[PDB]
DNA sequence: GATGTGGCGCAATCCTTAACGGACTG
DNA sequence: CCAGTCCGTTAAGGATTGCGCCACAT
């Protein structure tokens, strides 16, 4: 972007597009100078927009991105996101990498995969998705957040 | 912040219930750490009896047998 | 069918407040004792165990010389 | 009588972990 | 920018803890 968006700024394009819509950009960039018509309606539809749900997955929505990605496969996010009403595609490929994926094991953690990773960060060092190339059910999120608390 | 609003309401009756929990669980090891050191205190008791025991016996022989006349 | 806001009642919740700040740091203080004991007692345990096998090791040879005697 | 204990509800604090927000690659 | 991946950093909430009133045991 050209600087950083200010409240102000963030504020007066919440008022402008609620007015106009989300087809005028050309207009609503002229109230926002320093602003493009195109960083105006990313700056909304990416974040401002109230409509973007961002908080927990309803058995709902979890259920949902499974069937399709049963279906699909693992890929075109942003096409999956729109069966998910609020969300986007980079939310629904990670809660699928990390939570719904099948092969991801909630299961505790052991020592050996505790050793490995001990072993490996002090090799690797914050490598986490290649220190999950040695962990058969294991997404470097966990891996991360295990050593991140424990191995403090 | 205001205690009668229905928010603060539900944060009580949450942690209440987490506090409940927290100490629930820090008896029950409290206790289980107790009987293993009173199984461990009988066990000590019944492990050093019988090494009193062979050591008497073993001792005992020994003397048995370097008293063999020949 | 007491006064709260006495000046005695001041004084009685002090003492038993002291009380139990005594009763609770003696508490996690005898709880600490014990895990620790745990730990020497399976450490003493196992170190026996070795004892008696050793000793009931030394006591079948020493039974079997016996029997292996010229007779 | 007096002092010790075990519950309980607050309320400040700590810890765990989903998933947010940048930065990067093709 | 897109569509995927990585990764550091957050933050909503459960998990701990110390504090003081209390009913009841020693
Ligand atoms: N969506």
């Amino acid at each position: 972007g050209k600087t950083r968006w200010t409240r102000e700024e963030d504020e007066k394009l919440k008022k402008l597009v609620e007015q106009n819509g989300t087809d005028d950009w050309k207009v609503i960039a002229n109230y926002l100078p320093n602003r493009t018509d195109v960083q105006c309606q990313h700056r909304w539809q990416k974040v401002l927009n109230p409509e973007l749900i961002k908080g927990p997955w309803t058995k709902e929505e979890d259920q949902r991105v499974i069937k399709l990605v049963q279906k699909y496969g693992p890929k075109r996010w942003s096409v999956i996101a729109k069966h998910l009403k609020g969300r986007i595609g980079k939310q629904c490929r990670e809660r699928w990498h990390n939570h719904l994926n099948p092969e991801v094991k909630k299961t505790s953690w052991t020592e050996e995969e505790d050793r490995i990773i001990y072993q490996a960060h002090k090799r690797l060092g914050n490598r986490w998705a290649e220190i999950a190339k040695l962990l058969p059910g294991r997404t470097d999120n966990a891996i991360k957040n295990h050593w991140n608390s424990t191995m403090r | 912040v205001d205690k009668h609003s229905d928010e603060y309401k539900i944060r009580r009756e949450r942690n209440n219930i987490a506090v409940r929990k927290s100490r629930d669980k820090a008896k029950m090891r409290n206790l289980e750490t107790q009987h293993k050191v009173l199984e461990l205190t009988a066990e000590n008791e019944r492990l050093q009896k019988k090494v009193e025991q062979l050591s008497r016996e073993l001792s005992t022989l020994r003397n048995l047998f370097k008293q063999l006349p020949e």
